[PDB]
């Protein structure tokens, strides 16, 4: 029984026609100060799995321990460790989901919530969310905390059923995604310009974008803005 | 009288561990296994017998991974070396843990030193069946 203390805020994600795409800004904030500026919430599992975190970043690090240790462990006494015994985005996710549900029943949580993000061997796309309740959904579009309430209406809009999965490209599904990103920068105030995207796509791959920027900013209407209500000047 | 090898953590009259001078038997009986460090690593190989066509080739890998740039080899007991292996990588595992950097060869002979050490200093355990060749590269 705790409370985050540096924390994470959205964690955005929809699936496309061969994959997913997983973004997250760069921020660590510390209740209302701003304090971190570089931090990375999207971990690289293998080459076809990505773990998007927010909620608790000390809780995040040692996920984030958790989920290296898996990879050497996998490899043990594994020639397929870098064939068909790799790491799926399935096994990733049960092995978190009950992490979390344990912790939570210890009373003790990990303070997050995660979204797996990656695409099975057989080419399935693969998009499943838990919180530090153990609780855990899926649908063709994910978000957590503030993403939940903007970010997924607008990603809605492009995937809105299962049907539309195959009728979305990585080209509308990144515009979508990073779309996102700008209007949570615009009214969230726990979030920052800057912010990792990952795709990850049953052709190329695994494909890392840092430092990207929220783009194209509207904010010249603001000056014809005065007063509250009857000010003039 | 004598009887001085019947037990593992016996001093001989001339001071020797006969249960382990036995175990090393066992390793003399064991399959070739070697090592050859060069100049910016190491390598590591192993004669395994085909007793028969039956055995799937390439399948029954004898050399064992620790941490991540760790590698070990070993002859005599099978089992033992496993035994063996599983403690390395709970031991590299912990000290990775706790110091974050992976385990530096040297320690981790330490560690697989003292564990096979321990085995000689009680009579409710047999010592290991094995030698091991094992290292890898590090900071150093
Ligand atoms: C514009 C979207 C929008 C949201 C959150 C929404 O509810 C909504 O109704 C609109 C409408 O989108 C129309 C095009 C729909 C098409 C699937 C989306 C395209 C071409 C690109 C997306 C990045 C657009 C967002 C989902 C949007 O920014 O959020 C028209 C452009 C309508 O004019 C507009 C009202």
């Amino acid at each position: 029984t705790q409370q985050p203390i540096v924390t994470g805020t959205s964690v955005i994600s929809m699936k496309y026609d061969n994959g997913v795409i997983i973004a997250a800004d760069n921020l660590g904030s510390y209740g209302s100060l701003l304090r971190f500026n570089g931090v990375e919430r999207l971990i690289p599992v293998g080459d076809n799995t990505v773990v998007g975190i927010s909620g608790d970043i000390s809780d995040m690090q040692h996920i984030e321990r958790l989920l290296k240790d898996l990879v050497t462990e996998n490899a043990y006494d594994n020639p397929l460790a870098d064939a068909e015994e790799a790491l799926e985005p399935s096994y990733i996710f049960e092995y978190l989901a009950t992490v979390m549900y344990q912790r939570r029943s210890k009373m003790n949580p990990l303070w997050n919530a995660i979204i797996v993000a990656g695409v099975q061997s057989n080419g399935d796309q693969f998009l499943r969310y838990v919180n530090l309740l153990g609780v855990t959904y899926s649908s063709p579009t994910l978000a957590t905390g503030f993403g939940a309430h903007m970010a997924n209406p607008l990603l809605r809009k492009v995937v809105d059923r299962e049907s539309d999965i195959p009728k979305t490209t990585v080209q509308v599904a990144e515009e979508a995604i990073v779309n996102a990103m700008r209007v949570l920068y615009y009214r969230d105030a726990r979030s920052s310009r800057n912010f990792s995207l990952a795709i990850i796509d049953k052709n190329t791959g695994l494909t890392f974008k840092k430092n990207l920027q929220v783009e194209n900013m509207k904010w010249d209407f603001a000056k014809d803005i005065k007063g509250y209500g009857t000010q003039k000047i | 009288g004598t009887g001085y090898d019947l037990s593992n953590s016996v001093f001989s009259p001339d001071g020797r561990n006969f249960q382990v001078e036995y175990a090393v038997k066992a390793v003399e009986n064991g399959t070739t296994s070697i090592g050859i460090k060069c100049n910016d690593g190491v390598v590591f190989a192993v004669e395994k017998l085909i007793t028969s066509k039956l055995l799937v080739p390439q399948k029954n890998v004898k050399i064992q991974v620790v941490d991540r740039h760790i590698g070990c080899v070993y002859s005599g007991l099978i089992p033992d070396g496993r035994h063996l292996v599983n403690r390395g990588r709970e031991e590299a595992a912990s000290f990775k843990k706790l110091y974050k950097t992976p385990i530096p060869i040297p320690a981790f002979a330490d560690r697989l030193g003292q564990y096979v050490q321990a085995h000689t200093l009680y009579n409710s355990v047999r010592p290991f069946g094995v030698s091991t060749i094992f290292g890898g590269v590090d900071k150093n």
